[PDB]
């Protein structure tokens, strides 16, 4: 066509030509002769108000891989008709290819596995852009150290070296650790790292007391790395500790660091070595029992927990585990009786009603579970040191949130209040943050939710990605509602 | 969705 002469025909005749030129373009597109584009341009010169011509041009650029031209032409289609289905999906498809996942998800949302694919791509892009010196929550630290005999651990620092200038700092580190307080863990973490650095220097005139104190510093600085999820850092120090002076703790800790869902043969051989070094050490049996428990080997778990109990009968944790095993074995009555007998011995410890409340919740006795968590919270408030920390708040808030919308606005507000308090009392709890974030999102407090989801991701690899995913999904909802 | 109109 000479478009010169066509443009000077009538409006019926000029449009008629558009339908005719468009159709010629379509013939070529079907014949994989995309350079189609020329005929559509011709059509545009006669009818620039037709979004089909721009949308068709963009289908050609999809076919030849010009992703930037796809965006330009689908955009032109969409500026005429913002709800054009093919333009929206083509533009989302090209944006995904260019790595503009939020733009893709936006158009896919307006259009309505594709959404989910781009969400994942966005979460990994953001996780990779973003990404430890950060401890787990004080609640989780108190639980981890609950089995150990503080006095024994603090007194295991040797005061008799002629060269050791770090032992007093090491002693303060352990003192702080076993105070089981928010300040205690932060100070322990600081001073263990400092003691280890001093020990590396000292090791380089050395004597055996200094070697054993170094092994002790290395052993705890190692488990702190494990707790921070720096597994290689942990293994390096634990191995150094073993190379200096083998101890049951260093074997327990190295086993935890190298634990393997596939083969648990190595885990159990470390524990045999720990047993050999000291067959009269309660935490060895307790931790091995924990692993048999996790592997659902209840007979062997019971044996080990009974051994831990028989070596340190003043520690509440072996009793609790034994009661939990009864419940898992299919014996609630006997479990409840064991918890009650344990509550008689340890009437001030919140560990007993907190673990029992978890069993009640599993049974669906939510009202009794909440009463147990109420008691646990009061017992916890009265103690100087952390026992169960924010566990009861999270426990009760989770029940109340699920009961509220299964809206009971009083239970839902109560849950918010509980999780808000939990977040303030234990700022490094990702559990508390994510819990609160989901409720904020239900209330359409999107900005608040996003901040909580993002903090949780800082705090939490698959966990970091899950939190990042919640945050990125919420940012898209925010963008949609903004327009 | 891959077809011209
Ligand atoms: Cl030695
Ligand atoms: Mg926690």
């Amino acid at each position: 066509p000479d478009i010169a002469q066509l443009k000077g025909l009538s409006p019926s005749q000029r449009q008629a030509y558009a339908v005719q030129l468009k159709n010629r373009g379509n013939h070529f597109f079907t014949a994989k002769n995309f350079n189609a584009i020329k005929y559509y341009q011709y059509a545009i010169e006669l009818d620039p108000n037709e979004p089909v011509f721009y949308s068709n041009i963009s289908a050609c650029y999809i076919s030849t891989g010009d992703l930037e031209k796809v965006i330009e032409f689908t955009t032109k289609a969409l500026e005429i008709k913002p709800d054009h289905s093919k333009a929206l999906l083509r533009r989302a498809s090209a944006n995904e290819s260019l790595g503009n996942f939020t733009d893709a998800m936006f158009d896919l949302s307006v259009l309505s596995p594709m959404l989910e694919r781009n969400l994942n791509k966005q979460a990994m892009k953001v996780l990779n852009e973003n990404l430890s010196q950060v401890l787990p929550s004080n609640t989780s630290l108190a639980s981890f150290f609950g089995i150990f005999d503080s006095h024994l651990e603090v007194s295991s620092v040797n005061t008799s070296s002629n060269y050791d200038t770090a032992y007093a700092l090491l002693s303060d580190a352990l003192q702080r650790l076993y105070s089981a307080t928010d300040e205690g863990y932060l100070v322990a973490n600081d001073l263990l790292t400092k003691s280890t650095d001093m020990y590396h220097s000292l090791l380089s005139t050395v004597d055996d007391p200094l070697r054993e104190n170094a092994a002790l510093a290395l052993c705890y600085t190692g488990i702190f790395h494990f707790l921070k999820n720096n597994l290689l850092d942990a293994q390096v120090l634990l191995q150094e500790s073993i190379n200096l002076h083998p101890t049951p703790n260093s074997y327990i800790f190295l086993a935890l660091t190298l634990a393997d869902k596939e083969n648990s043969q190595e885990f159990f051989k470390f524990f045999q070595k720990a047993v050999d070094l000291n067959p009269e050490y309660p935490p060895t049996y307790y931790h091995r029992g924990q692993m048999y428990f996790i592997l659902q080997d209840y007979k062997n778990a019971k044996e080990d927990f009974q051994k831990a109990q028989s070596l340190n009968p003043e520690n509440v944790y072996p009793y609790i585990q034994l009661a939990c095993l009864l419940y898992k074995q299919g014996k609630f009555t006997e479990s409840e009786a064991f918890f009650n007998e344990t509550k008689l011995k340890f009437p001030t410890l919140p560990e007993v009603p907190t673990f029992f409340a978890e069993i009640l919740t599993d049974r669906g006795d939510f009202d009794t579970a909440i009463k147990q968590y109420d008691i646990a919270k009061r017992l916890e408030e009265v103690q100087e040191k952390i026992h169960v920390g924010i566990g009861p708040l999270i426990g009760k808030a989770t029940i109340l949130a699920r009961q509220s919308s299964q809206l009971d606005e009083e239970k839902f507000n109560a849950a918010i209040k509980l999780l808000t308090k939990a977040c303030e009392l234990d700022p490094r709890s990702e559990q508390a943050k994510i819990g609160l974030a989901q409720l904020k999102l239900q209330m359409e407090k999107i900005d608040e939710a996003i901040e909580l989801f993002e903090d949780s991701a800082i705090l939490a690899m698959d966990e970091k990605l899950q939190a990042t995913t919640f945050a990125e999904a919420a940012k898209i909802q925010k963008r949609l509602r903004a327009d | 969705m891959e077809e011209v109109d």
